């Protein structure tokens, strides 16, 4: 119809904006493609039979108000599309993702669409629960403020009995590390059931957190077949007095992440969430949905502790693209920073933050890269990228905390972590005899 | 192949060797240099259950130096020698809390 | 390299996966294959000491083939065997957390697409499957020997629930079987779901009394929560609704398996729309092909998996769009790579679901969806605005008479 | 003085409040304003050390105007901005605990009235709002294009439930839509609520079969407890009652929000009477104006907020009595101080409630409540004793024919 | 009709009397105004059409039996109006406040009505639950008999995280004070959620009440959106083994105060109640409802610990008006004392008392005003009127108890608190070194 | 800026300095002069959990003086020196209880 490209339209502060990385077919112009992304998202352009005079025209339609090409690239652009607030149910993302990415990417005259960024207003953020706790409630809940939190992903994920799994929980907890995690297949399985895993993990925490004097925890994977199996898997973690559990928000979806987020606030359990099935969606630079949407579609659906990824092997260009959604994960207001990839000024309305979990190799020397970039406001998983530790999991756990708590301590002496970050770990490998063998 | 000794260590910045008084100046100085105004707390037993430790005085705020914080911690630990003292950082601009580190353990 | 074992034969208790893998020139196909099988099951980072702690020789996903795609360089198909003892009995959110979980974000692979997956008879029987198969839910509707008739009542948005129930009604008296809801009608501030279920129920029970046949409406329950999903589910059962609509990739497969175990326990047939499907398929180099998600849904339950229209397809893609139709609908499939079915998969006598595609832009293109899609199909008429004669109801008669004349032409020859 | 910042502009995420403040001569207007914003959010007693502990620069209510009332000395209007991060998502019992909680008992203010309040679109969407808006609950009643017809069945007190259901019945067959309950019939020892719901339900289901239209009765549930309120609620849903009456200032806004979340979850429309309203409004110097409580009810939920009769009002007060009608009923209002609407407030597409006033003393004064109150109004006939011809039923016909002749005169011109 | 002014009518002992501070329009006499307050309260005077011969005439009607002018004032009087018992449901005040103040004050020929006092009979008090505990059950529940109880309203009410809030709970508890309170906006909010507030408050109590050896508590504000959110907010305070919670009985109403009163007796939790939104109603001396009704409409609806107010800045005339409802708050029988403002002899039928909470400034020297007037039977909040304490909250808490427990001790030596009340605090500021700096 | 010492103090009238025997006469005398008849209790540990302390004798009632109460407390603490003794006031006219104050602590 080309009534969905109104380029003069100033966006309302209560509209829901979306930045589509539009790549049309080569016989399609930029204005007809962008008017087609805005149309079939809400009100399709199949026929015009006697309904152009009917119910609501200027209401209730996604309208494209902006087209800009991508620098250095052709046959593609970025369409900004304004959705009114009254399209969606208040408090869900399963209605965000049915107008904005539902029936949108399968238009025939478009080669590849990618939802880059999305502007949730204050008028729609305030209905959402947000995460069940903050970036600051769970420093307070766990009495671990002053340094980023830690992890030990148990690397033999498949083939461990629940007690032998609960030793690999225990010695990564007995040393330095705080939050040892179930992996993505550490679930119910014939080799260990979750009823028995949660038992033997809860004894691993209770012994470790009572001989090392901290509030240590385990990310209990409560991803299940049903929502009723999941809450029964979550409520059994409540009965063990567990601080944190684990959800998988893209496999299980954005209903059974919200229920568990409604569960985790109601029952005081923290909600770590792994980004399973995310690189089905995030990976291609021309098609899919960027993770910054799904990192902002978790801060509203609910959950602390999102994995953000290795900033180790990334260049200085994709470092800020990671730091685009990480500042959209931990802060309350951002600006329009396209060098960081952020396409919309996002006002979070003091809805609580989400910790930035980061798999950081095993590499002890890659700690000050992960402390200057990710501050005290993050979590550092230490599985993947692992040569192992030649003295074991437990002195390999202190060698991942004395590596941290001297790097955090060197941030607090007025030193820096890019000019002399490696000059702190071997400075600390003199005192602690367990750092110098990890290397 | 050295084992890990059974040590009930403490919450943050505590796997290091015990802090020399030069380093205790520098830690609270970065607590000062964020535009932030520090505070002192103490307790007897460091439990995971016990989240609260007893405040020493009111939190210190004004235009002061790091040596005016250690007058409470270092120069005035004589009435609680056998207790666990730490420095608290009550980040009120973001409603946060920064850099617990336990000082002068018995 | 211990994860590319080409002499390994796939057991019938293995969960096979066919990945269309695209690395850089600089990564060979054998390392690229043995890395898709690595980080989907057991990572290859630890090789020195913890490689020989426990049973990592039987709990590991392994490759058994590398087959290059014909004509396309740097693009092969890595068939990977996953042992049965890794996954959870009755959940796809452990299947699509192993097989596509942490493997597509592998750094040395520049595109990766799970083409086809084989669930064995050993693993299918752990699932409930769908609530009611075709010859189990042709019985509830009293509708035999002809494909069913969907409809898109989309006066686009902005309807009151009476105004919605005015337009949902007069296609049901027109002859249509079901009049599919918007995806955007989940309690929007102009019509809430409590009201959009009621005046639809006042329409249907006044529609089955006018025509005579059992008719319904695909009521959407894709809620914020599974609690509020089973408040929208249980109120359709209170109003005696035959079928419920549920978006399945936005809401997730835990929302399916919560609701498909609900839907067999309460006799509702669970229509499914493919929300967020084109995020995942539709790229020929990367993602997950729809036939996996049309088979991950037959195990999570839910009838009426939305399929592609045959009209806008080439002759080589009509096999593919009949590829995932023969998977979900027929109780045995054979390995036909020309239509994209990469595995012979017995279905353990699942009550296999009905294959629904849209259409309805023209009334003269009806037997193209009847000579190709059999009696086990819902034909969603794209009829959002209106039909062509006088509106919906003289067009809804023209939508049904244009099929009973063609189903008559089926049995003639 | 840090709480009177007149250069501050009100954000669209601020919850604005307009207080008509009256101090003594001896307190200036700037100190009087900056004390209304003080003890309603953050007290000014602590100034020395604990003023600069935490964020008291962003979590504080602040004044941005002082506007004197024209003609009246010592009486200004202090517009106060409250930040959104102070209140609870979905509760007025935190709004009317901040904004009117501990501020009216300030010693140096000799009268104080919250005139108008602005709830932003940022804070309205946290609420459910009403159970069913007008164009959402004209649909359930099958009643379009004309204002609804309330009634006061008040044979003053002392009726058995049959005798109550005898008089409630024969106004419903007379043509009236609803026949509003007493406020004193909450299980009084002459007729209990279990009985006063039953013989009313025996009257209504025998009234909709005689006339044909869907009729009801505003059944009172204003109980001792919310448990016994949701025993009186759920028994009306058992008897298939369309609308429930609930007093809202005696029972509180927690009783509304418990019941309006009940009433959307069970399709009952939730009529509201203004008990204890004249304690709070009706003093032009002190209290809370009714338009706040007619807007605190649109967020707590409940249809049919009782409004003032236009007949006993002056020409300058007919704007005020149309001021809080246009607030609750229309989806956008503009800042008109001549009718007392002190804020432009978008309603976030709330399903805005119907505006009901009493009347019914005369049959010839019907189009004064029809040319002023539109189709979105219930006209409670003050008909407690009887109507004028032969009793209620020949008067209830005369109460309906005196409107359909006037609604006919509406569409003529 | 003027059938509602029967001046010879002796009130029955089972009637419900009401004292309306009637101020009519200047063209309205005293007898027609008082007959109009009694009429439309129960049975209105709109028409007389064929129902004067119908069902019940001498039954079921509020009748005015007395008119007296106010001394020194004109154009206004006090109408005593008798309501029969059978008008109301037994056990509610939401039917008291729909006859007696519902549709009463909006009669057109009345300038201002004020419900001054109300006589609930023994025949109607005995149906009510009363408060969930007594003035004597909770001296026994808390083992704190012999002196009035204390408080610390946390003065930065807006802008505290739940753990930092739970330190301002803790040090006001670690010192002298017993019952630190949530304020009226300390509720669910983005800066602290109530799930997380109740957690960190319950750890503040558990540490303070186990190192000072008393049964200390916190007034947990369970005022919520719904009654079901409130009980879920109250039952979580039960799960923390909390003695007291907080309701707001005029914002939330007189249903959801009774449910919580039915909750608090059933589950052993004490019910402090703040008087939010009370000066909408109590403040004007010619219109509204006097607090003495709403202090007697809480002792029946249920709840301990009502705020009564500052007796600090009050004269000797409004001191007894405060002491009118305070004796109607703590005692079992009162007389007709109009110098104290009590207009009816109220027999409470040994239904339990309500503690008299009093915000008393911060002023340490204003303790013996609050101990001679309010005895051992009261609670003393110490927020508002606050210059602060220059040594902190915790030595400012002992300086508000040694100020108390020497003033209570000087009441027990045979001394008095009006001639030498200030001569005890500086007598006690010699021993305790923390009193002399508060001053 | 003096800190608050860690002292597990006691329930009522206990933040004062320890009571001289002249003041213990006067406290129970006002317990006498209300027309009330006092009593004595004792216990070993003062817990918040333990609401009850063990009675010494029957409560004293009759026409007696304050020195006839201290014959039990002061003159006869020799069989429980290391225990917590207090005076209880059992206000039976109002079903109340008045002025717990702990006397002769070890």
């Amino acid at each position: 119809r080309l009534t969905y490209y109104t380029p003069d339209y100033t966006p309302k502060d209560t509209d829901i904006l979306a930045a589509f990385r539009v790549t049309p077919q080569p016989g399609v112009p930029f204005e007809e493609a962008a008017a087609a992304v805005a149309a079939e998202s809400s009100t399709g352009t199949w026929t015009t039979v006697w309904t152009d005079l009917l119910t609501d025209l200027d209401r209730y339609k996604g309208r494209c108000y902006d087209i800009e090409p991508v620098p250095g690239e052709d046959n593609q652009f970025i369409a900004y599309i304004a959705y009114p607030l009254d399209l969606f149910e208040e408090g869900s993302i399963t209605n965000v993702l049915t107008s904005i990415v539902g029936n949108v990417f399968g238009f025939k005259a478009l080669r590849a669409l990618r939802l880059e960024d999305i502007r949730f207003p204050v008028a729609y953020i305030k209905t959402f629960q947000g995460p069940p706790h903050g970036i600051q409630v769970e420093r307070d809940k766990l009495n671990k403020y002053g340094r980023p939190l830690l992890g030990c992903t148990i690397k033999p994920k498949l083939g461990l009995s629940a007690k032998n799994y609960g030793r690999a929980v225990y010695e990564c907890l007995r040393g330095g590390l705080d939050f040892t995690k179930d992996d993505e297949n550490i679930n119910s399985a014939p080799f260990q059931r979750w009823r028995d895993r949660f038992l033997f993990v809860a004894d691993a925490i209770t012994k470790a957190q009572a001989e090392t004097g901290e509030i240590k925890g385990h990310y209990l994977n409560v991803t299940a077949p049903t929502c009723e199996e999941m809450l029964k898997r979550a409520e059994y973690a409540k009965e063990l007095k567990q601080p944190i559990i684990m959800h998988d928000y893209l496999t299980a979806g954005f209903t059974a992440n919200t229920t568990l987020a409604r569960w985790c606030r109601d029952n005081g359990v923290l909600l770590h969430i792994h980004r399973a099935m995310h690189a089905v969606i995030d990976r291609q630079k021309n098609h899919g949905i960027h993770f910054r949407v799904l990192a902002k579609a978790l801060r509203l659906s609910g959950g602390d502790h999102i994995h953000t990824g290795t900033v180790v092997g990334k260049l200085e260009g994709e470092r800020g693209i990671t730091m685009g959604f990480v500042d959209l994960l931990r802060e309350n207001y951002v600006e329009q920073d396209k060098s960081r990839g952020i396409y919309f000024t996002q006002d979070w309305a003091s809805l609580p933050g989400v910790m930035a979990v980061a798999s950081g190799g095993i590499h002890v020397w890659h700690m000050p890269a992960l402390v200057e970039i990710f501050g005290d406001d993050s979590v550092l998983q230490f599985g993947g990228g692992t040569l192992g530790h030649p003295w074991g999991n437990a002195p390999g756990a202190t060698a991942n905390r004395v590596a941290l708590e001297a790097c955090v301590q060197a941030r607090n002496e007025g030193r820096n972590l890019a000019r002399e970050g490696n000059d702190v770990i071997r400075e600390a490998a003199k005192w602690s005899p367990e750092l110098a063998v990890a290397c | 192949m050295q084992t890990l000794p059974k040590e009930r260590r403490y919450e943050t910045l505590s796997y290091l060797p015990p802090l020399t008084d030069v380093q205790i100046e520098k830690q609270v100085q970065y607590i000062l240099s964020q535009g932030y105004i520090p505070a002192v707390e103490f307790n007897e037993v460091s439990e995971p259950t016990e989240l609260y430790w007893t405040l020493w005085k009111l939190p210190l705020f004004g235009a002061k130096t790091s040596r005016e914080v250690l007058a409470e911690v270092q120069s005035c630990r004589s009435q609680y020698p056998g207790h666990y003292i730490r420095v608290v950082g009550f980040d009120n601009i973001k409603q946060c809390q920064i850099l617990s580190f336990i000082v002068h353990k018995p």
